[PDB]
């Protein structure tokens, strides 16, 4: 998914 | 926001301490009355991608539902993805919501000839999850609204319209809901008075007449 | 608003926090006084048709009332599609509305060559919806205002002209209210004098002796 | 007609 | 006000929300004390007929007082037209109060070669009302004022003065006031006092001496 | 003359 | 931050006494809730290293957390000088954390073609010092929320989630949490409806479900 | 103020409302202490004499210090006359001080070539009025301050300079007042103290010796 | 400050109301807390002497402690005075203070081929006699801080590194302080704790040990 | 005198 | 000196 | 170090 649940929004992945 | 700086050319416009407060005062206060979307709307016009996401950053409370709302961008992102598949590039769901995109592609974009507005596109994504949230936030559904025995009509209207904005039906069940709930659920003497006007009363009229009892 | 930008066309000035927050604030404490419009009328000044309807949007309370300027921003666009048959396009009723307008568009007529202000036509009818709310929020006509028996004249005016402000008359007959009611609602002494200065005294004679009273 | 009951202001039709 | 446009044009700047909502404060707070015309004049800085006008409508308040300005402003704009027939055209009194005239045809004579003011021909048509207003709204003439037996003559000084700035006679007549009536007026000791310094003496002496009292 | 006792400052007449 | 002079140059923006107001406000009242990050990034937009110190001298109080947000810019610092070696020259920890480089420096970086973004690299330092201190300054993991025998779901939620974003754990780790953990300790009536959705319901579907009890 | 106009001449700035409102808030809460001779000065930069025309009408309260202000001006501005005798034209006394200068006429000569400043010339004038008024709104002469008996040296020290500041003498004997009166007047333990500084000592010195006390 | 005006010169931009009134707010509240300096080195970014002297002339109370900065001002520029002597010209040290330059000198100086900054070195004279208040507003010295018997570690370090900021002693002594009085002066069982993590322990370290206590 | 005791400052004369 | 103990900061000397 | 126990940040060195 593109924001998962404990993360910031636009929060960048890896 | 963007705009264009002296050197010729757009640029990001960073969002004010004012703007970011008065979001954190919204959302603080008024806890996601139907009222918070186009206050939110209003604050983020213009926003980039980034933009957003440093709106919703700051909020700090209220994380149930700021899941929600990340439940929300979820699957919108995924069925953008699913629209439209991989051929500037175009921008996948991740790159809208300002996840893998820089700010300078999502000013390239909202820039671009034709612009792609990926601004307004996470913006629509956030407003949906706004009103999911904004539904389960609401105790009441319209059905639930009767006029109390002796409450001016001026206010059981005022309560019925409010929860109306709320609910969510379709929009030919809103206009069948204040034809006929709005009537159906007033006290017995106003109810007496509105079935007295005739079905396609205004409520201009509806309100000068239940005003009198 | 609408704004020249930096690269020489006209661009969107979108609504600071401070006249939104302003627009609330004067919503919601002073609840349709009169006074209410020409403040949305300064507030507004320059709007879009997409300005305006954030503004509105913005409201939240009042939504008996904010249903009242819907219907009549229903009549009031559909006369202006009954005055102006369809051949930029033209604008119809709901352009105007900023509903079917893109905000491009609404710029592009608010900057044609002549221009079409969708943006002051739109207000207009906005201004005669707050109109008819001003008047169902009024809890008294000028007929019912009298003098109490030992209220001062001064108080007694600035009652009578703040009711006047609200009544709805055409503007002969505001003629006629401020002439006769004035006098003939007056406390017995005060009104002797005022019938002692004769028909024609101004207003500033007329306080000038009832204030020996 | 151009806005319905439920409706926001300015809410595109359809 | 007025500025030039960023494309090489005069053009309207719209009042600030933070401009309005001081005038709104104002009034209401000092209901007419002299130093509103003062605060008056200074909030409408190079302010356009349409600018002056949403200043006066959205003072809500005070309407009594509000049509002794109307009042002024009828037979101002009307010495006006008897002063200046008519033949840009020239304006008549209902083009400088804001009535028949444009905003395009205010900016139009305010920026014409030579310019004419209408602005500022209008604004004094305001003071001058205003001023009716202060004199009304004061409680005690010039001559009603005398110093408390044990009141501070640096006290009775501010009342004296504050009452004159309010008179409204003609300047050699407060010349004579200050000169004699803040004597005459004066407790019998700093009367005593001041007639003892001679009548020639500078405010800043009188006070320096009654001081002792 | 120029504003009428009820009227708003700046009403434009008729 | 950085803008264009009207002189046609890169050039140094002060930082307005709003922003820093808002930062010491932020910092006093939030005390490092995890919001303070967010809100820190949003008020040093565009910020040069000398911006960025002149945030946390102005902070004041919690010198023991400053202290540890110093004690993670010495390690940081030195891994970026152990990451990039010695050969405008190339910025070494100190060049970055502002104490070596003059503001002409920062903003010679900045503006480099490519760009050398100081600022933002030494944001990361300061941001990732700030989540060491919300960590120390969260009194409860994760594993310690259990919802209230009487607690609203929601409440247990919006306590959930808000402890999850302090966690610390990688992100597999609150995907297991917040399917594991959300459901394991919730209050056993709705801790059995949770079950009785399965394993993969969203929090929309969690709440509405659980909203029942 | 004045500013260049983005036609490319120098043109008015107006007062803002918030230097206004601050300038009221001043001068009403701190009625002339010597501390609102700088806060006017920094309110009024590069001020025409109708700017600063317009901060003294709108102080509206203690008019009897404001008379004393105008005399000041009458004798100031008589003087002026009386050095510069009459031959753009060149400004009499009662064109600095705006009432015989048109606002273009104040422009024009603060933009002359060379310049005359007539508004810090003016500005000379008002604050050399303020300056008595402070002195008469001073109630103790420095010769009056004395240590209190268990009073910190500190407090002492900051009654004593804070009264030295509004004195009026002469530099050199407020140099001489600093050396004698200060020891002169303290406690006799502090007094003791100080002595046994020697006559050079330093405030720094004094206050670090008589801090043991 | 200094800016390029609208005809390409550079020229001064006065100090904003709020700006001088943060600093008095700053002043009068935290009546020089260490964070006053860099408080007030961010309030007056790129000041001219002119503008640092209407900042300190602003401040109205603490004449104590403003005595002190001018005896500090004075030796300082005495000492500016004997390493630079006289040969645009040099400044004097009563130019850099802003006494003998007027603010075009100040501006020509800042804007130099190559530039002196005057008005840095002036604040840098300043800041210096702002760091001579501090301590002697500081209450106590380091070595007088001892963890109360039930103090929480995380609040005794805060008031340790607190004080520390205010000490004065040089860097290395500032080490050895923060390596050994941080131990030797904790509570016995926190005590016991950071000896047994050994003596190169960071601060995170040693809180997230003594947080057991 | 450029300011007489009634008047606002910058008053006009006459 | 450059300030004097009762002056104003940046007074201009004489 | 980069930044030492006592200093303000961006304190220069030596």
């Amino acid at each position: 998914p593109v924001l998962f649940p404990g993360q910031p929004f636009g929060q960048p992945p890896l | 926001p963007i705009v264009q700086n002296l050197q010729g050319q757009m640029v990001h416009q960073a969002i004010s301490p004012r703007t970011l407060n008065a979001w954190v005062k919204v959302v603080e206060e008024k806890a996601f009355s139907p009222e918070v979307i186009p206050m939110f709307s209003a604050l983020s016009e213009g926003a980039t991608p980034q933009d957003l996401n440093t709106m919703l950053n700051t909020v700090g409370g209220h994380q149930a539902a700021m899941q929600m709302l990340k439940e929300t961008i979820n699957e919108e992102a995924a069925e953008w993805d699913r629209l439209h598949p991989v051929h500037m590039r175009e921008p996948r769901g991740s790159d809208i919501a300002g996840t893998t995109s820089t700010l300078q592609e999502q000013i390239g974009w909202m820039t671009h000839n034709p612009p792609i507005p990926v601004g307004e596109i996470y913006k629509r994504w956030i407003i949906l999850g706004l009103n999911k949230i904004v539904r389960m936030y609401s105790p009441t559904s319209i059905l639930d609204i009767r006029q109390g025995p002796k409450e001016p009509f001026r206010d059981y209207v005022d309560r019925f319209y409010k929860t109306l904005r709320a609910e969510q039906a379709s929009q030919e069940v809103k206009n069948w809901m204040t034809e006929t709930l709005l009537v159906q659920n007033a006290n017995p003497d106003c109810k007496t008075i509105l079935k007295a006007l005739g079905p396609g009363a205004t409520l201009e009229e509806m309100m000068t007449a239940c005003q009198g009892v």
